[PDB]
């Protein structure tokens, strides 16, 4: 599977392009930047077929 | 008694008056301490490439 | 590649980039291709005193020759050099350079402790804004 | 600094420059112009030359900005929407916006019609406009006696403890765009050649005119002063024998003729000089509309004590603007050390990174605090809807 794969591989956050509203508290307008997310926020090819040689 | 009511009229416009002062005099070091520590920073990953 | 490197108000770095013209991609296994297009922007960009006038003071001169001094930047068109000491590459060509030099930074940073050049895991904990503190 | 990607944006009369705060670069550097073709069509983009370099009939490279820094094709800006999208590949209404010339107080409306272009136009969720000779001082000055040598003019703003010095703000019209007249009118005989024609002046100012220019130079004292001395340097050379720096030829390859061009070193001196006397070009314009007495805009400055004045903007002078990086500041310095010696001209200036110093110095965005400059909220302008 990919996904355990991808999990048994490169061995830890998440980040989140949001809307942050910015504190002076906080502004009447809004504002999008990549937040800090939080803790808690397919197939496979084999290869030498795409080796060139 | 007049002239130190007419003093204590006067300190409290003093004191108001300063604050605003030294709101745009704190923020001019700061913003332009920013300014220097980017003016810094401008060149500080550059040489490094 | 002339309206791009003759409208830059610095005048000096423009006959830098004049002189190292790389062309790249899996088309340029063509052959003269790069070299007419250098050939080309010899034609079109190349200040020179030109034929006209550097035949005229060719003619002034037999009367050793001189150059009526210009003023503008791009007088001196070049290309760039290929590393010939990888025969990988000397063998496989180097139309598709931009990984040879892909596999040098690869060497070079990676067995390189310089995560100033690529983001950590603890660097991700300031995300793809850490991916904004590894460029070079 | 605070976890912000502003988007900076420096509109100056001939240049509309721009980049996010997380890039020290801009993405872009257009004009400020347009070649619309003729549709209508703002051709934004600088390649987009090209265009003009068909010189179409129809073309027209209007400006958007006029000699003032304020921009007169508003909705045809909304190369705002050119900028964000074709530009910058993001939304306006994503990301925060610094914004860039000094005036007297009076316009502080643009803002409402930012208003528009942030709020209504572009729907940027905030935008902060900050003042470009403000923000060439900040990229870390406090106070600057800063002169813009850009393709508007040479527009002096004076700076006392960050406040501007609204009576003493002086912007001159001789900058870039007269000198593209300048030397489309002098190097007219050798081009042989001799807005809509914008296709034609715009062009030829994108391709030999400012191959002229950043190529132009500025006498470092008087060009009549320079040229006595050389002229009189020449005459002791020559008499004492039995060679003078202005007779050597500056030849100029114009490329529509690949001809050379010769102006001498007094020549290419003499179109910079009409920024500082522009009597030499029309009599409308006094010796007080050149760069050394606009010294009213320090004395200007000294109503707001006026040496103090004059001691912080003489000692913190700052030199930037496109036209500026035309070779020749020593020019500032002796026209102003001679109309004010008393303190010492102890000059800054970016001098590469000078034509977008604006861009830079609103980039300078990433400053730590929101609240160290206005950032308006779209309820900002529902504030200023009301009364």
């Amino acid at each position: 599977d990919p996904q355990t794969l991808i999990t048994k591989a490169n061995k830890k956050e998440s980040w989140r392009y949001d809307w942050y509203q910015p504190s002076k508290e906080k502004y009447p307008f809004r504002y999008k930047t990549w937040l800090r997310n939080q803790e808690d926020e397919e197939d496979i090819l084999d290869l030498k077929e795409f080796d060139r040689r | 008694d007049a002239l130190l009511t007419n003093q204590l009229y006067k300190n409290h416009e003093l004191l108001k008056l300063e604050r605003k002062k030294t709101e745009a005099v704190a923020r001019l070091k700061s913003m332009n301490k920013s300014a220097i520590n980017q003016y810094n920073r401008r060149q500080d990953k550059k040489n490094k490439r | 590649v002339g309206l791009t490197l003759d409208n830059i108000d610095d005048i000096n770095k423009a006959k830098a980039v004049w002189e190292n013209i790389i062309i790249v991609g899996g088309t340029t296994s063509i052959s003269g291709f790069k070299e007419a297009l250098l050939g080309q922007l010899l034609k079109d960009h190349l200040i020179i005193e030109p034929e006209e006038e550097k035949s005229k003071r060719e003619e002034e001169a037999k009367s050793f020759v001189p150059t009526i001094e210009y003023v503008q930047c791009p007088t001196v068109i070049k290309l760039a050099k290929y590393p010939d000491y990888f025969p990988e590459w000397k063998k496989s060509g180097y139309s598709e350079i931009i990984f040879l030099g892909a596999q040098i930074v690869s060497k070079q940073i990676f067995t390189h402790p310089k995560d100033t050049f690529y983001i950590t895991r603890e660097k991700y904990n300031k995300g793809p804004a850490a991916l904004w503190d590894v460029q070079f | 600094t605070l976890n912000r990607k502003c988007v900076v944006i420096h509109n100056g009369s001939h240049r509309t420059v721009a980049g996010f705060s997380n890039v020290e670069l801009p993405q872009c550097i257009i004009p400020s112009s347009y070649i619309k073709r003729t549709e209508a069509e703002f051709i934004f983009g600088t390649y987009n030359i090209d265009a003009a370099a068909e010189k179409r009939n129809g073309d027209e490279v209007y400006t958007l900005v006029d000699s003032q820094g304020l921009p007169y094709n508003w909705d045809a800006l909304e190369q705002w929407r050119y900028l964000y999208d074709t530009q910058l590949k993001v939304s306006p209404e994503e990301l925060p916006l610094v914004i860039t010339p000094a005036t007297n107080g009076k316009p502080d409306a643009i803002l409402e019609r930012y208003y528009e272009l942030a709020f209504d136009k572009l729907n940027v969720p905030v935008f902060q406009i900050v003042i470009e000779p403000l923000a060439i001082a900040l990229s870390g000055k406090s106070s600057a006696f800063v002169i813009d040598i850009g393709a508007s003019g040479c527009n002096v703003t004076p700076i006392i403890d960050g406040i501007v010095v609204k009576n003493a703000v002086v912007r001159s019209k001789f900058g870039g765009d007269f000198l593209d007249f300048q030397v489309h009118e002098r190097l007219a005989p050798l081009i042989k050649e001799e807005q809509k024609r914008s296709t034609d002046v715009w062009y030829e100012a994108s391709t030999w005119i400012q191959q002229f220019k950043s190529t132009l130079q500025v006498s470092e004292k008087d060009l009549f002063e320079l040229e006595r001395y050389y002229k009189e340097q020449a005459d002791i050379y020559a008499k004492q024998q039995e060679n003078n720096p202005l007779v050597q030829k500056k030849n100029f390859l114009f490329k529509p003729l690949n001809k050379t061009l010769t102006l001498d070193l007094k020549e290419c001196y003499q179109f910079a000089e009409y920024l500082f006397k522009p009597q030499l070009i029309s009599d409308k314009f006094s010796p007080e509309d050149g760069l050394g007495p606009l010294a009213k805009s320090v004395k200007k400055a000294g109503a707001s004590s006026p040496e103090q004045v004059y001691s912080l903007l003489l000692t913190n002078v700052i030199i930037t603007g496109s036209t500026s990086l035309i070779e020749g500041e020593q020019r500032i310095i002796k026209e102003l050390s001679i109309r004010f010696p008393q303190y010492k001209l102890t000059t800054f200036a970016n001098q590469v990174d000078r034509k977008i110093q604006g861009w830079l110095g609103a980039l300078t965005a990433n400053l730590p605090s929101w609240s160290l400059g206005k950032w308006y909220s779209k309820e900002d302008y529902e504030t200023l809807k009301r009364d």
